[PDB]
Formats: C-alpha cells, structure tokens, sequence
C-alpha cells in the first residue's frame, strides 16, 4: 500500500487494523500501491523479477462397494406372473430401484 | 561348448567367473538395467564471456 | 464494494472508458500477437537446466 | 526455482508416488509382472 | 481363500486435473485499443 | 593385496552408484544451493620429437 | 447384485490435521468432513409440524 | 479546447524457471510440460494483470 495522506489512519477510529486499512482505501488515505514497473526496474542489470511458482497434490481414494440381496420363493415367483407382474423383471427393478436409491442417499 | 556365451571382465580385479542365466523375455532377467533419459546434450555458453 | 462504470467503442478512434489499459506490443515479433507479450528462455551456464519468463 | 526433488529411496513413499518437489506423482504404473515359472 | 487383500495396484486412475484459476475479466471493463508507441496520449 | 582379500572376503565388495537426483538436478548452484560443481573431463594433446 | 464407486472427494479439499500435504486421503470423512470450497452448507431452523 | 492526457507504458516481468528433471517427470505424468510452464506465467500474469486494472 501507499500512503497518500500523511498520517493516514490519524482520522480513522476503526481498531481492527484490517478495516482501518479498508477505509482508508475508501477515503483515498492509502491507495492500493499495485502498480507496474517504470521500465528502468526491469533493465538495471540487476535485476528482482518475480518468481512464479507451482505445486501439484493429488487426492485418492480406494473404491468400495455395495451390495442387496433379495431371492423370491419359486412359488411367489409364479404367483407374480399369475398377478400380472413380468416375475423376473419385477425383481430386477426391485434390486436396481433399492440400489440406485441408497446411491442417491450415499451421495 | 556352444552352450554358454562368455564374456571377459577387462577390469576384474582378482580372477573368478560368474555363471548367469538369462531369458529370451527381459522380465526373465534376475538384474535389470532400465534407461529413461539417455544422454541429453544440454547446451549453452556465460553471456558474461560467452565461451561455451 | 460495488463499482460502476463505462466501456463504449462508437468506432476508429472513439473508444472511452475508465482505466484504458492500452498495451504495447509493437516492436515484437509475437505468434499469436493476441497474446500481448513475449516469453525469453536462456539456460543456465552454470547449470544447464532452463529459465523462462 | 521449481524442482523434480525425489524419493528419499522409501518403498512405501515411492509407491504413493512422493517426492520433495514440485510435482506429485500418479505412480510408478507398470514395468510387467513376473508369474512363477510351472515345473515339469 | 484369495480377496482383494491380496491384490496389488499397479496406479489409481487420475481421472481429472483442476486448475483453480480466477475467472479474467477485465475485457467487459475497460474500453482498450493498442498503443504502438512507448507513449499513449488521449485527447478530451 | 590386502584389500583385494576384503573383497574375496565379501567384507568389502565392488560397487558403483547412480547419483541421487535430489542432488544432480541442483548442480552448480541452483535454486540458491552453493559448493556443488559438475564433475568434468576435456583432453590435452602432447608431444615427442626424436633425431636420426 | 454388486455396485462399486469411490465418490471421493474433489481436490484442494483438505482436513485441518495435515494442512498442506502432497498426498491427501480423499475419502477418510472423518477428517475431509466440513472442509471443501466446492459446496456450501446452511442447516435451516424451522417450527415442526404436527403430526 | 483540446487537452491531453497521456502516459508512459510501464512494465511487469515474471519468470519461474523448471529444472529439466521437473519437466522431464511432468511429462511422465501426463503433463505437456513445455506449455505448461508458459501458462503458468501466462496466467500468473494476466491474473496479476487484472489485479491491477
């Protein structure tokens, strides 16, 4: 930051040092000094230049699994098809249904 | 024999053999020898002096 | 904060705004000029390995 | 400057693909397997 | 009795890479046109 | 001859190892490091003169 | 039937124990709970219903 | 009446520099390790660009 006025912050009765710099950007006491070099920075033959930095982390996880099980009664097998249902596939939907519900939940 | 390829250990400091199997499948190996960069020239001069 | 302002371009040479920017880039050879900059690499004489700004 | 950095030599860090640099690795992937060989 | 415990992973999937990076937008804020000159001078 | 009876031994065997790269890669005073050199080679080129 | 996943979580997420770390456990809730930017949570205080 | 204002070009520099061995391991790990350096700087500097717009 740069001071604009002297004794910035003479007026400002704010006691947290970060808002008091806020407001004294807001009344024009300090201005954020973000700026670029006038050319002669960069070509003294000595000479700072920022440095750009990386890093990269990586995240893992195993995967892990669920499982349902339900099995029908050959008897109440045939007692679907005899009610209407399609036996098999009512039970496939049942397991995939229960499933992808509690996926839902899971997640 | 026809059986066993031999080489001579031009620097070997005593005198003695080593009898070793390898396979027609590098994994087969017992010891390997796995390069990932070889030789990269890398270039440049002092700009100071510009020598090379 | 909020902050308003304007940006209009009424074409040639009619272009008004707050903080104009306006970079310079005449004088280097640049791909891709859109760009607005240029990369320098050099290599070390002392080690080898690069440097690029 | 960034670096490579490297392993400190530790099996178990060099699985989880560490190093002391800049960039952490996948892992070391796969260089083949060796099955023990059937007797006759 | 041969499970999961006994296998050993070669590499996880990396599966995708991010780059948290501000959004730069500064196009729709300042009115800009090139200056081909060390200096620009605007006329009021 | 003596250590050559250290190494028939098996006290003391002959061995040859790549550098760590954690040192290779700063060579020359990189990233600030200090006192780390290349190791390095050239030639000479001599001469002998005789008479009849 | 049988259904796998890892629904991890996504990086920059990191539990305040390791801090800064270059490999972080992305599932291990009990310490990657309540610290991602990626998503933000506010319970809401209502009257019940009656039932 | 006419009046002007005007200003010089002022600049920003940034450099990061990348052992050969880092750029070597970044692309065995799936990285394009010559552009990624150059965004890298790319986008440290148009970030820090509008930073100060």
């Amino acid at each position: 930051y740069k001071v604009l006025e002297d004794t910035p912050f003479a007026t400002i009765e704010e006691s947290d040092l970060e808002l008091a710099l806020q407001i004294a950007i807001v009344l024009l006491k300090v201005r954020l000094f973000s700026d670029a070099a006038s050319t002669s920075k960069f070509e003294s033959s000595d000479s700072e230049i920022a440095d750009a930095r990386f890093q990269i982390n990586k995240w893992q996880t195993a995967v892990k699994s669920r499982k349902l099980k339900t099995g029908i009664t050959v008897e109440l097998a045939q007692d679907l098809e005899a009610n209407g249902f399609d036996a098999p596939n009512f039970l496939e939907d049942l397991l995939a249904t229960e499933m992808a519900d509690e996926i839902n939940k899971d997640i | 024999g026809g059986k066993y390829r031999v080489y001579i250990d031009q620097y070997a400091k005593q005198d003695y053999f080593t009898v070793g199997y390898k396979g027609p499948n590098e994994m087969d190996a017992g010891i390997y020898y796995a390069p990932y960069v070889a030789l990269t020239p890398l270039r440049g001069s002092d700009p100071k002096n510009f020598q090379p | 904060y909020v902050i308003v302002g304007v940006v209009e371009n009424i074409g040639e040479k009619e272009i008004v705004g707050s903080i104009f920017y306006a970079p310079y880039t005449e004088g280097l050879d640049l791909d891709d000029p859109e760009h607005v900059g240029a990369f320098k690499v050099v290599v070390d004489p002392e080690s080898l390995q690069p440097s690029i700004g | 400057a960034e670096i490579g950095g490297d392993h400190g030599y530790n099996a178990t860090n060099i699985a989880a693909g560490q190093t002391s640099g800049a960039v952490t690795q996948i892992g070391p992937a796969v260089m083949g397997m060796v099955r023990r060989a059937i007797p006759n | 009795s041969t499970t999961t415990n006994s296998n050993s992973i070669g590499r996880p999937n990396l599966v995708a890479l991010t780059r948290a990076t501000t959004k730069l937008i500064y196009s729709d804020i300042v009115a800009t046109q090139r200056t081909n000159q060390p200096v620009a001078a605007f006329y009021g | 001859a003596e250590i050559k009876k250290q190494m028939e031994a098996g006290a003391l065997v002959e061995i040859a190892e790549g550098m760590a790269t954690s040192i290779a890669e700063l060579q020359e005073g990189f990233n600030g490091s200090t006192d780390n050199p290349w190791n390095e080679m050239g030639f000479r080129i001599d001469k002998q003169v005789i008479e009849a | 039937l049988l259904v796998r996943y890892a629904l991890s979580a996504n990086p920059y997420t990191v539990a305040k124990d390791e801090k800064e770390a270059r490999i972080i456990d992305g599932g291990d809730m009990d310490k990657m709970a309540g610290r991602s930017d990626l998503s933000v949570l506010l319970g809401v205080k209502l009257p019940k219903i009656i039932i």
